RNA sequence: GAGGGCGUGAAACCGUUAAGAGGUAAACGGGUGGGGUCCGCGCAGUCCGCCCGGAGGAUUCAACCCGGCGGCGGGUCCGG
RNA sequence: CGGCUACCCACCCGACCCGUCUUGAAACACGGACCAAGGAGUCUAACACGUGCGCGAGUCGGGGGCUCGCACGAAAGCCGC
């Protein structure tokens, strides 16, 4: 909207928002990162710190494609499976458990936070974190390794 | 001139609210003429809050709409919020509380009422507390805000906790000079 | 309408008339310039389709997957009836209609 | 909210005995600003470029 | 020409745009002040039989 | 509505081809009407006109009741001449007024065995 | 509903003269030209409207029906009333006071009569 | 002493100029438009005695006598007989204006129309016969 | 007042007519005064709207009831 | 009779010719004979912040597919294994 654009304001002021002495002309101090180690350090460093060198191994053929593993919590562990599963599995009827399969939902490692309630279930991954290996056999489920 | 002060005539505030929702301005209305004509601080609070803007009232979330109620002193009281109530995958029971808020989530509203709890509008709370006895009035987390995280004296020269700029969060970006004693300077 | 059987032939040159669908809803037909309501003619089968392809609060759009109507912000919104109701009138200070101007 | 019935007229304008209940999407709230945004935007779809 | 003509707007904006419309096209005073003749029209909106 | 793709409704392409279109289709362009009797004993609405048609001129500077014959048919300033309409100059030598031939009403057509089949085509397309 | 058409119908209307100076309505139904809405004639559930008769003397008086709305067929009732100014000008006001229907706008319908009855007259 | 509107009192305007722009008597380019100047060195700007006045707030008529015409009421501008009968409610304060492109076969309508509403309008016996 | 680069025909510039002025180059801002064009009005004769008491004529309701359709209002929410 | 005013003239007082570079311009600083038309912060991508709307631990079809061949339809509507 350039009616809603500034520009059709400025009409009438001579220097147009840049000032008569500064006199912004093309480039005044460089283009895009220029000086980044000679006259423009007190804005790369104070404000990008860091940016200057080699920090370590150089992985070459690097794919994001081998590392993958998508972490799930404990407290998204539930619901990945309906909450009228779980409660008319262990509402009261034996020593059942639901499996809860983090591989169908495409979640591989399961790691460990609070709320984990008292209802014991069997959970199927690839990787666990102890954190969450030792909530599941605090509230009583099982512990399955699957590939 | 005449005074040797400085001139900040408008102090702040935002009087109209920006927004051009018919609703909100109804409800600006109605919560106008209760705040001028009630004496009720509650109201002027709620009359604050619906003037604020769409990001300073951040959304509640159901957990901490919960506790905020689990403490003694919160039995029969309604949850009022000026702002959005929002579902959450974390708890698993939810009590029969009463919920005063404006647009609350589809699953939200539908675990309220499921558990057997009560959801209004504020015409609804207005009808049944002009006053505004018996609410609890809650805000949502500010500072919780990804935009907040970037904010401070300086993202680096006393350490500073305060999440510089960059592309991928990862190695080769912004780790060397500054970050590492042993490129340079630490800080 | 729906299910098109020669309406588009009887309502093609009448001058200022909209050919329009109930399957295919244009914002552009029913609210020309921005400016909403406007005169509408429906039929017995899109007066009776426009509750399955759009649904109620109590349930679901059965023709779209995942729509719902939109939560109201004012359950009643009569102001003028809210205004005089004896629950907000009961709790109101005086009416204050006194002026107090400037005093030579 | 309450959704009434309206009476089915004929091709004589006459009232029919039909009686079809109104469907809650028009009950459902009015919003004209976000009509006028979603058609500007709509608005702005709609077009040829044009000369360069 | 490669100028940002074409705008792309949300889905749930669209619908809640085609609901608002539709419940606008409702109400008699929102019709009449859009300025069309409704003064010997029945009533609102009209629904004809199956054999129009 | 115009619903072919392959006919325009542009009124720079359509004034180019009118003013530009060759004398078969300018003879299509000077088509004129016909009187109610001719059409009522015919069977159709217009024909294009010819070097001697009789016309009845219904409107402009003279209107009606001058039942006369055409001589000249410019089809390139898309004008008919009347052998009755006259205007004069200055040096008191008469010259034809220019009438176009959609503002002509034709009260007698030129008999011929091309115009018999033209006419019979007009019969069979109307139908 | 009625102030949600006056938030929507207030502006981008069929209507409000916006030229260089105050705001009219020109409303088929009103009574003070005045873009307000306690003098608005479309929205609420209860009008009532002046308007001169189509026979040259006299004022017809159109009041909304209440007992049906969305049925703009019916939903206004209108009277004819040709007395000599004062009887009808007293029957609006026992027609408007002695009701409960709008007892806002009395002075609205009763100067419009009147200056409608002066302008009717010569 | 045609219609003799609602009491309206002295109307001032507390200067009636129209002020002009700086150096439009030197230069014909230049249109009398008033022109706010952004100079470095213009004495105008620089609000030297003895030259031009800039047009300030200062200057605002009171909101009881703005808009207000030496007859004493405030005009309204109209095209036809609709325009012209939603002014029978104010007749007594604001008049009418028949605008510039109607023509005489209607303008006369419209004023006899006028004349029966007892509505003031600026202009009656403009483009007669 | 469309006459062959001919629709409309501005500014800069020039000719003539009408008006006014002329030693401090012209031009300007504030304030008046004089002149001229033009506008609104009748210029010792210009104000309206209500009520009431008087003066003369003409009409039929209204006051109260019967007859009637149309509307507001609420009780038994009769009856759906 | 009244009349401010883009008409003219006279009179009293004040009043150096505008634009910018500059600490400083009426300057013996530079550009400007006059007039009409054109003439200078746009567009794309990316980012940040604020505001407004929709949905909200989710969100988005911009990539394709589906509808009968429709001027606006190079639009709009829908996908959900
Ligand atoms: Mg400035
Ligand atoms: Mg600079
Ligand atoms: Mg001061
Ligand atoms: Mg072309
Ligand atoms: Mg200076
Ligand atoms: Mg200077
Ligand atoms: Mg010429
Ligand atoms: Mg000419
Ligand atoms: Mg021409
Ligand atoms: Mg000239
Ligand atoms: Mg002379
Ligand atoms: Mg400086
Ligand atoms: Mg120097
Ligand atoms: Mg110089
Ligand atoms: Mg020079
Ligand atoms: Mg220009
Ligand atoms: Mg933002």
């Amino acid at each position: 909207p350039s009616r809603l654009r500034k520009t059709r304001k400025l009409r009438g002021h001579v220097s147009h928002g840049h000032g008569r002495i500064g006199k912004h002309r093309k480039h005044p101090g460089g283009r895009g990162n220029a000086g980044g180690l000679h006259h423009h350090r007190i804005n790369f460093d104070k404000y990008h710190p860091g940016y200057f060198g080699k920090v370590g191994m150089k992985h070459y053929h690097l794919k994001r494609n081998q590392s993958f593993c998508p972490t799930v919590n404990l407290d998204k562990l539930w619901t990945l499976v309906s909450e009228q599963t779980r409660v008319n599995a262990a509402k009261n009827k034996t020593g059942a458990a639901p499996i809860i399969d983090v591989v169908r939902s495409g979640y591989y490692k399961v790691l460990g936070k609070g709320k984990l309630p008292k209802q014991p279930v069997i959970v199927k991954a690839k990787f666990f974190s102890r954190r969450a290996e030792e909530k599941i056999k605090s509230v009583g489920g099982a512990c399955v390794l699957v590939a | 001139g005449v005074d040797i002060r400085h001139n900040k005539d408008r102090k702040v505030r935002r009087k109209e609210p920006k927004s051009q929702d018919i609703y909100l301005r109804l409800l600006v209305k109605l919560y106008r003429f209760l705040a001028r004509r009630t004496n009720s601080t509650f109201n002027q609070v709620v009359l604050k809050r619906l003037f604020m803007s769409r990001t300073n009232r951040p959304p509640l979330s159901l957990s901490r709409m919960i506790r905020k109620m689990k403490l003694p002193g919160r039995e029969n009281k309604t949850a009022v919020v000026v702002g959005t109530i929002t579902d959450d995958v974390r708890v698993q029971e939810v009590p029969k509380l009463k919920v005063c808020a404006l647009r609350v989530t589809s699953r939200a509203r539908s675990r309220i009422l499921r558990a057997g709890g009560k959801i209004l509008t504020f015409d609804q709370l207005a009808l049944d507390s002009p006053k505004g006895c018996g609410t609890v009035l809650l805000s949502g987390p500010r500072k919780g805000r990804e935009v907040y995280r970037h904010f401070g004296k300086a993202p680096g020269t006393p350490h500073s906790h305060t999440k510089p700029y960059v592309r991928s969060k990862g190695r080769k970006f912004e780790r060397a000079r500054g970050r590492r004693a042993s490129r340079g300077y630490k800080n | 309408y729906n299910e098109d059987n020669g309406i588009i032939k009887a309502f093609r040159n009448i001058p200022g008339i909209t050919l329009l669908n109930v399957s295919k809803l244009n914002i552009l037909k029913l609210a020309p310039g921005g400016h909403v309501g406007r005169f509408c003619i429906w039929t017995e089968s899109a007066f009776r389709k426009l509750d399955e392809l759009y649904g109620t609060w109590r349930k679901a759009a059965s023709l779209k997957s995942n729509y719902n109507l939109p939560m109201h912000k004012m359950i009643n919104t009569d102001l003028s009836r809210i205004l005089k109701s004896p629950e907000i009138q009961r709790a109101l200070r005086a009416p204050r209609k006194k002026i107090h101007r400037r005093v030579l | 909210c309450a959704r009434p019935l309206i009476s089915v007229y004929s091709e004589k304008g006459e009232s029919s005995g039909k009686n079809v209940t109104l469907p809650a999407v028009f009950k459902a709230p009015i919003r004209p600003d976000i009509v006028n945004f979603v058609h500007t935007n709509l608005r702005k779809n709609n077009r040829q470029p044009y000369a360069v | 020409t490669w100028r940002r003509w074409h705008r792309r707007v949300n889905t749930t904006q669209k619908r809640y745009a085609i609901c608002s419309a539709l419940a606008a096209s409702a109400l008699p005073a929102l019709v009449m002040s859009k300025g069309h003749r409704i003064e010997e029209v029945p009533e609102l909106p009209l629904v004809v039989e199956d054999k129009v | 509505m115009k619903f072919n793709p392959f006919v325009t409704s542009d009124r720079s392409k359509n004034r180019k081809r009118h003013f530009n279109a060759p004398s078969h289709i300018r003879r299509k362009i000077m088509s004129s009407p016909l009187s109610k009797e001719l059409r009522q004993k015919y069977n159709v609405r217009s024909m294009p006109i010819r070097k001697d048609d009789e016309v009845q001129v219904v409107r402009g500077h003279y209107k009606g009741q001058q039942i006369g014959k055409v001589v000249q048919v410019y089809r390139k300033k898309y004008v008919i001449y009347i052998e009755r309409v006259q205007r004069e100059k200055a040096n008191g030598t008469t010259v034809h007024v220019g009438i176009h031939p959609s503002k002509v009403v034709i009260t007698r057509l030129k008999l011929d065995k091309d115009r018999k089949k033209i006419l019979e085509r007009k019969a069979k397309s109307r139908q | 509903s009625a102030h949600l058409q006056w938030m929507v119908v207030r502006n981008c209307s069929s209507f409000l003269i916006k030229r260089n100076k105050q705001t009219y309505s020109t409303e088929p139904n009103n009574l003070k030209a005045r873009n307000s809405f306690r003098y608005n004639g479309l929205i609420h559930r209860k009008t009532v409207g002046v308007e001169p008769a189509a026979d040259g003397k006299g004022v017809v008086v159109v009041i909304k029906r209440r007992s049906g709305q969305r049925k703009p067929a019916t939903s206004y009732v209108r009277t004819t009333i040709n007395k000599n100014a004062r009887a009808t000008l007293s029957s609006i006001r026992h027609m408007i006071r002695k009701n409960k229907y709008r007892p806002d706008l009395r002075m609205a319908a009763i100067r419009r009569a009147s200056a409608i009855l002066r302008s009717q007259k010569p | 002493a045609a219609l003799r509107p609602l009491v309206k009192p002295k109307i001032v305007k507390k200067r009636t100029k129209k002020f002009i722009r700086h150096q439009s008597d030197r230069y014909v380019k230049i249109k009398r438009n008033w022109r706010k100047p952004r100079g470095i060195d213009n004495r105008v700007r620089r609000r030297f005695k003895g030259q031009i006045l800039m047009p300030n707030i200062g200057y605002g008529s009171n909101k009881k006598t703005k808009h207000m015409l030496p007859s004493g009421f405030r005009k309204f501008l109209v095209h036809n007989v609709k325009e012209l009968e939603v002014l029978l409610m104010c007749n007594k304060s604001y008049c009418a204006e028949i605008a510039h492109n109607v023509s005489s076969k209607n303008r006369k309508a419209i004023v006899e129309r006028a004349a029966q509403l007892a509505i003031r309008v600026t202009n009656p016996n403009a483009r007669l016969r």
